[PDB]
RNA sequence: CAUAGGCAGUGUGGAGGGAACGAGGGGAAGUGAAACAUCUCAGUACCCUCAGGAAGAGAAAACAACCGUGAUUCCGGGAGUA
RNA sequence: GUGCCUUUUGAAGAAUGAGCCUGCGAGUUUGCGGUGCGUUGCGAGGUUAACCCGUGUGGGGAAGCCGUAGCGAAAGCGAGUCCGAAUAGGGCGAUAGUAGCGCGCUCAAGACCCGAAGCGGAGUGAUCUAGCCAUGGGCAGGUUGAGAGGACCGAACCCACCAGGGUUGAAAACCUGGGGGAUGACCUGUGGUUAGGGGUGAAAGGCCAAUCAAACUCCGUGAUAGCUGGUUCUCCCCGAAAUGCAUUUAGGUGCAGCGUCGUGUGUUUCUUGCCGGAGGUAGAGCACUGGAUAGCCAAACUCCGAAUGCCGGUAAGUAGCGCGGCAGUGAGACUGUGGGGGAUAAGCUCCAUGGUCGAGAGGGAAACAGCCCAGAGCAUCGACUAAGGCCCCUAAGCGUACGCUAAGUGGGAAAGGAGCCGACAAUGUAGCGGGGCUCAAGCGUACCGCCGAAGUCGUGUCAUUGCGUGAUGGGUAGGGGAGCGUCGUG
RNA sequence: CAGCGAGAAGCGACUGUUUACUAAAAACACAGGUCCGUGCGAAGCCGUAAGGCGAUGUAUACGGACUGACGCCUGCCCGGUGCUGGAACGUUAAGGGGACCGGUUAGCUGAGAACUUAAGCGCCAGUAAACGGCUAAGGUAGCGAAAUUCCUUGUCGGGUAAGUUCCGACCUGCACGAAUGGCGUAACGACUUCUCGACUGUCUCA
RNA sequence: CAGUUUGAUAUUGGUGUAUGUCUAACCUGGGUCCGUGAUCCGGAUCAGGGACAGUGUCUGAUGGGUAGUUUAACUGGGGCGGUUGCCUCCUAAAGGGUAACGGAGGCGCCCAAAGGUUCCCUCAGCCUGCAGGUGUUGAGUGUAAGUGCACAAGGGAGCUUGACUGUGAGACCGACGGGUCGAGCAGGGACGAAAGUCGGGACUAGUGAUCCGGCGGUGGCUUGU
């Protein structure tokens, strides 16, 4: 069998027509500078790039 | 998974949201276009024959959903509706009898 | 020296806004309204 | 005690004359105003110039400064 | 007193050997982590006691979920899922 | 007409490897794994695993798995759903799959093969050597004189200070001549004993079986190498990179750039003309800031300011893009131009923009990867040319006509002095490739002709590709296709 | 067959041991010195333990550390680190304790403060033949271009025809110094350095 | 980590005022006797020590004695010295980008107004005796440089908190993670009569990914209920 990355397949969805999402980084701490509209930006989630989305498909089964 | 060094892309991106539920059922659903051509006239509709029509997978909750549109008048004996496929099946004459 | 305070008004009791403000210069506790998203109002949020 | 500098910004026109433009786009990226908004052209926050209107770009002079137009 | 000990009589009692397999104990490092100590390698190598033709487990102070199954063992799934 | 391979910017290289032949020696295997392509069966379905029956490869077996509806943290709702007070705006979804077989890649296993110093477990070693313990043996001869002595001279015995020899030796430590101790902390035999992070050590990290800053053997074990080497038959088509970002990172790797194949698109690419744009370089100038004796200077001065280049539109003429499989590359070199560091250096170093080499044969520069000409499918005892040449070496002009040079200048060089001087290093002419050349075979300007390559044309022939015809066929890393040969099976 | 001899300096007292197989020495050892530990089931050491050596020994004995015959001597500093002794007082673990706050529907149960305590540390004295330095104190005695001195072939004297070496002094000690001992020392040395006599194929020169 | 060491606790008892005493656990490598021909061992018995010590578990201190490993890179060889992230200028060859241990400097903040809005004003310098004339940018712009700002973004007053909540048509720059601008709409507000502007500051530096954890809010959910 395949092990799927434990790592990846915790930070990645994949959807109703196979696209690979993530969720934006940086929305966590040091959030009193942010501007509202910052936070906002960094809200729900992003497709991937081309090579990035291929390595997880490829290292998540 | 590795990137020369550099901080891996399943490092550097927060994990995903949320936690899951162990107990979450999923039905097997079935769009009123899609169940209007497996009876072309009427009838009553149980689980144990939608299984042997192709339609569900065996040993699961089914609940038909309201996609398309139904002409022919049903009793549909499932688990669950959804709110527009129940006002088309009755708007068609027919009735819906949930068993949950 | 500029510390991050965050502000509260008297009804939600919920923490909205957080700013900085100089200690020393304004030493009383700062106060100033805000638009409260669970009051929907332009009430008055009193520093912590 | 040299040997510091700051990674390029990418400035400069992003839009010229002539070309076809969606309500939006960014037209120049500037410090300061070298150029000023013109008709149917707004300011962002760091003197970014934007297209309020589908339109041609279009470079002038109103009222003795250098200024973007579109033209619908 | 008495025991320790000594003497006498017997025992188809034990001792050691053996290719692999087994149960219970002790238990590495090279390696991986592109460094390394938590971690991995791995309860592996090796060692210790005891076996049998197989061993161990095994007849519920068990599961399950308000319906129910009914000693243990082994194989394919569940699933590289929680 | 300067070997083969590897590795290089670059090798005949005086860089590595190979004395020779014969035989052996490096991309494998597993999996109802992952993924893409081709093919086959069935197709809204597809398909079994364990296992059961049978002589076999045959039949059964639906537990499961993939498709069938998605969204959301989840409750949940459902062609919708989530954020949201929103019938606001948005994110994600809505408008033929599966099972074998073959191939490419990939995961875990020694995983293409070879190669450490070292780490750990269990054992074997004090017959050599370092200690100590028991019991025996040895020290010719002569001196000194408290007949004592860690006394003197000196053979045996123990040792190894000097020199020469030996150095693939007679000897993996010795020989010859000298040399030190030679009654003592001495030498020696036999028997015991101390064992590896341990012993022993009058202490050198010395000795512990020719091995010691941690012995040897077996086992973990096919340890690990960001490293070095090796990796075997052929042809056809295409064909790079030495760059950017990041990196416990710099000789490694991830992503992007550049290659190839499949599939969809079809002129979208590119070139030139024209048209619409922003600029602050070269140049120039002092109007600002500074330098500075009316004249001047300036990367961080500009009253001005091109040529080019860049963005878009359009016309004409002849590769581009999306989605996937598979890569290699990420050490560059010289030369032209614009610059920085350096010293108005370097075959220097760091950038930008062309060319060639890298990966490029052929002709020229005497030889001379990077310069000039030119891009090799194959054959040709035909022709015309390119750079460069036409006295002989050596193919073609002792060419025609005018003028200059007297220095072998041509066939190396400066300030400066009146083509000349200045001019000047070491094996052998040696600064035209050589002979020789002014009776130019030297330089200048015209005119005529010829030689000259694998270039072009002529002739014959094969192959890729698009629609008989057009184009095309150098090639390293690398991608795709078609085949030769060996053994075995039906 | 069978000692060459003499004068001087450096280091080490001496005889000895040492890097089997490039270093035999100024290195190690030594007799002597000091300090530290040990009251005997000693201390120390091998061993998990038993059990052993120490020792069939007992403070004039045993072990550890440094210096290294002998002679004259061994100066100042206890601020740092270590060692010895004292612990009033501060801090401090487990353990004891269970204030008070919660969950559940008095009980069970979760977290759990105040307070109690030893060593150790902060603190106070001594200690340098303890590691060390010369403000804690700023190198005394002795020696000094030295196994140490870069500048350096320092300067002066002697030796030679000529002396970067050598011997005796000076002191500007880059960067001596008192048991990691200072300065000397008769004898000894296959040790290092300089000089002289005998002698010679070492050499002129073969 | 071994070792050394402190305390609690078990072995561990009686009795008196942290500290005495007693004997019976326990310890004697003290004497004598037996197994016994016996310096080991054990059992007696006298002589002492004594609930101490030793040992088990828990616990603080010390611990190069031992063991496993780390001890960055760039670099005109390496070490020494210097630098590592962000912002501005020049090199940079008139779009953008572009290197060197190339040439100059700044940042790790600050302001409750130095933010928003409405309204009003124009400076520096020079000349004359606060006043007058002149002065169009040479002053100022919190903070380095540059691009701008005199229509002010510079100076002065009134009122205020948008230094908002729910969103992001469409675009720029990066290999990527990411960085930046942004129309329009809704809520609920400020200023203005109004048009309109307000999602911090004339603009560009004033900052740090994920993991883990703390605090406030909300009520979505996890093993029979």
């Amino acid at each position: 069998k395949n092990k799927t990355h434990s790592g990846a397949k915790k930070r990645f969805k994949i959807t109703g027509s196979g696209k690979v999402l993530r969720e934006r980084a940086g929305k966590r701490h040091l959030l009193e500078h942010k501007s509202s509209k910052l936070t906002r930006r960094l809200t729900g989630n992003a497709e991937m790039a081309p090579g990035d989305s291929a390595k997880i498909k490829k290292m998540l089964g | 998974r590795f990137e020369g060094g550099q901080m891996p892309l399943h490092m550097r991106l927060p994990k995903l949201k949320g936690f899951k539920n162990p107990f979450k059922t999923e039905y097997q659903v079935v769009n009123l276009d899609k169940l209007a051509s497996l009876y072309p006239e009427g009838g009553e509709v149980t689980v144990a024959d939608l299984v042997a029509k192709g339609a569900v997978r065996k040993n699961q909750l089914v609940k038909v959903l309201g996609q398309g549109e139904v002409s022919v008048a049903l009793q549909v004996t499932v688990d669950a509706v959804s709110g527009s496929a129940k006002e088309k099946i009755t708007a068609a004459g027919g009735s819906v009898t949930e068993l949950v | 020296v500029r510390p991050k305070i965050t502000l509260a008004c008297v009804e939600c009791k919920e923490r909205n806004y957080i700013t900085k403000k100089n200690r020393r210069n304004n030493p009383d506790r700062l106060e100033m309204k805000k638009h409260c998203p669970r009051c929907n109002a332009h009430t008055a949020h009193r520093e912590t | 005690r040299n040997g510091r500098d700051s990674n390029a910004q990418r400035l400069g026109v992003k839009r010229f004359g002539g070309q076809v433009v969606n309500a939006g786009e960014i037209l120049v990226r500037q410090r300061g105003t070298h150029f000023h908004p013109g008709a149917g052209v707004g300011r962002g926050g760091d003197d970014t110039l934007f297209a309020l209107q589908a339109g041609s770009v279009q470079f002038g002079t109103f009222r003795g400064r250098k200024v973007v137009n579109i033209v619908p």
